[PDB]
């Protein structure tokens, strides 16, 4: 059948205004392989973004992890919107420090 | 240690329609991904200085020769045994490799999925349908054990034998790597609110390797009977992030303590106490 992606976003530093930082999307269980993945600031779409090679877990369902180099600052807001078969409209979860 | 050690190698493919496929594949030590396919090339792609794994030049020409004359057959018999629109898009998974146990027996597998469900699995040295699977599985098993018997011994020797000497090789070649200690930093926030007059506590802890950790929501000595641990998630750069989280009253957060113990901190646990709304 098909599985829809889980999605977990999480930075890998404490945010601090100003200083480098990276940002994770962490994107699994999902079932076709078929998705598009994207990091946001600001609603659009960041090229600069790096993402591991697919793979899968036991029960065959796909996994992948996106990162970033990003500045936080308190006007800029950052998320990680999926598509995929399984869901009816994009989904966009928003990073919160 | 005892702890069983994993090399994977994968391979990813969809047919979107009877005429067009794509393909990915790659190689796995445990959850650290140690090798990448370029399709374009046929060659594969060492992610690291220690990638080679003890494996001459020659040895691994070889290997990529198998991988690319396997990858030409697939291509052909696909084609070949394929032409219902209703059959696309499919997709194929295969994930072969090897176990070494704890006292050094080595266990491989060569194991199929069609569509996210079981296809079919090598054993011993017979390829076997998966039930489930119906006619689909018995047509492919019949192809392999009937029409390639070449491509079975192969098979047996690569799981058996080539791929454990690898995985070892790639444990040696890269001992600085796989032995080092990463030490975690932590920091607290607040999570989605629980409730009317409830806090949602969060402790990170982030950068931390190898894997195993301990975190706790702590008053003084005592453990919060409502911490919640997340999933271990991954950093790039081999790293692990976790976070732990407690529901609490509003009047009742004060003198909460994450405390986080790792290998790499020789014995200077971490101690972060929650201050949220508290200090003016
Ligand atoms: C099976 C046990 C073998 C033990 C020794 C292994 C030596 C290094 C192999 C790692 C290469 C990983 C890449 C292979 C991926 C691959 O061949 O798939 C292509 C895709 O199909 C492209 O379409
Ligand atoms: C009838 C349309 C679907 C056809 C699906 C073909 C799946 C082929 C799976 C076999 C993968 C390679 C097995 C190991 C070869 C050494
Ligand atoms: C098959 O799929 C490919 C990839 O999407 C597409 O470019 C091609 O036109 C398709 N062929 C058909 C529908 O005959
Ligand atoms: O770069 S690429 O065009 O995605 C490589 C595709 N080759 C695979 C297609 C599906 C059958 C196995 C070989
Ligand atoms: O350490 S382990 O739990 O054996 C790794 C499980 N996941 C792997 C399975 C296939 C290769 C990609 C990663
Ligand atoms: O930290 S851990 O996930 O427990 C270690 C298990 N596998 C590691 C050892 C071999 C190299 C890949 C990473
Ligand atoms: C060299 C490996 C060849 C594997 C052939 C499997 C594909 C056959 C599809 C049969 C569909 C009924
Ligand atoms: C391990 C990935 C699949 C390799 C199969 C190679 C055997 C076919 C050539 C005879």
């Amino acid at each position: 059948i098909q599985r829809t992606p889980k999605i977990q976003v999480y930075s890998r530093h404490p945010a601090e205004n100003g200083k480098s930082n990276f940002l994770n999307c962490y994107v699994s269980g999902f079932h076709p392989s078929d998705i598009e993945v994207d990091l946001l600031k600001n609603g659009e779409r960041i090229e600069k973004v790096e993402h591991s090679d697919l793979s899968f877990s036991k029960d065959w369902s796909f996994y992948l992890l996106y990162y970033t180099e990003f500045t936080p600052t308190e006007k800029d807001e950052y998320a990680c919107r999926v598509n995929h078969v399984t869901l009816s409209q994009p989904k966009i979860v928003k990073w919160d420090r | 240690s005892q702890e069983h050690v994993s090399f994977h190698v994968i391979q990813i493919f969809s047919f979107v329609n009877q005429s067009w496929a794509r393909g990915q594949g790659s190689g796995w030590l445990d959850e650290l991904q140690t090798h990448g396919w370029d399709s374009e090339s046929g060659t594969i792609i060492f992610l690291h200085q220690w990638s080679k794994g003890q494996f001459s030049n020659e040895e691994l020409s070889d290997l990529e020769l198998l991988f690319r004359f396997y990858l030409f057959g697939l291509t052909r018999e696909i084609q070949d045994h394929a032409q219902d629109y209703s059959k696309y898009p499919f997709e194929v998974q295969v994930k072969a490799g090897c176990e070494l146990h704890s006292g050094g027996s080595p266990e491989g597998f060569f194991q199929v999925a069609f569509n996210g469900l079981d296809l079919l699995s090598f054993q011993q040295t017979t390829w076997v349908p998966s039930p489930g699977c119906g006619s689909l599985a018995q047509s492919v098993c019949h192809l392999l054990n009937h029409q390639y018997e070449g491509v079975t011994e192969t098979v047996y020797n690569l799981i058996r034998s080539t791929c454990p000497r690898f995985l070892l090789g790639l444990l040696d070649a890269g001992k600085m790597y796989v032995h080092r200690q990463v030490r975690p930093e932590a920091w607290l926030s607040s999570g989605p609110s629980p409730g009317p007059g409830r806090l949602q506590l969060v402790c990170h802890v982030s950068g931390f390797y190898p894997k195993p950790v301990w975190v706790m929501w702590m008053r003084g000595e005592q453990e919060q009977q409502g911490t919640q641990l997340g999933d271990i998630l991954p950093n790039a750069n081999g790293t692990w992030y976790l976070r732990a989280t407690l529901d609490v009253a509003d009047g009742e957060a004060a003198g909460l303590s994450c405390r986080v113990k790792h290998s790499s901190l020789e014995g200077q646990d971490i101690i972060l106490y929650w201050r949220g709304s508290l200090v003016p």
